[PDB]
């Protein structure tokens, strides 16, 4: 029956977004553990040219 | 990350260094003794050009 029908078009849209809003929560996941990753490479890398300038320094020395 | 890298330099600018202690004074031994048994041939070659 007709009514029914409208409700079952509303539980339906009611996961359209349901879908939407879980297909962000991971692109949000996504942007946040490949931002944490170049976060600790550039760091990673920091640290080497602050310690090869430190142990040359200290050759010379 | 940091903590282990600033301890881990400073446990190398330690042994670095502690082992050049070794060997500059082992090379400082080493240049006086070439030295002071082939000593009086210098004393004589200086001696041989003031009295002339």
């Amino acid at each position: 029956k007709l009514e029914a029908i409208l409700s079952q078009e509303v539980e339906a849209e009611i996961q359209a977004l349901l879908q939407e809003a879980e297909a962000k929560a991971e692109a949000v996941k996504r942007e946040a553990e490949e931002k944490a990753k170049a976060l600790l490479q550039a760091r990673e890398r920091a640290l080497e040219a602050q310690y090869r300038a430190a142990l040359r320094r200290a050759e010379s020395a | 990350l940091e903590a282990q890298y600033r301890e881990r330099e400073r446990a190398e600018t330690e042994a670095l260094l502690a082992r050049y202690r070794e060997r500059a004074e082992a090379e400082a031994k080493a240049v006086r003794e070439k030295a002071m048994a082939r000593l009086d041939e210098a004393v004589a070659l200086v001696l041989k050009e003031v009295l002339p």
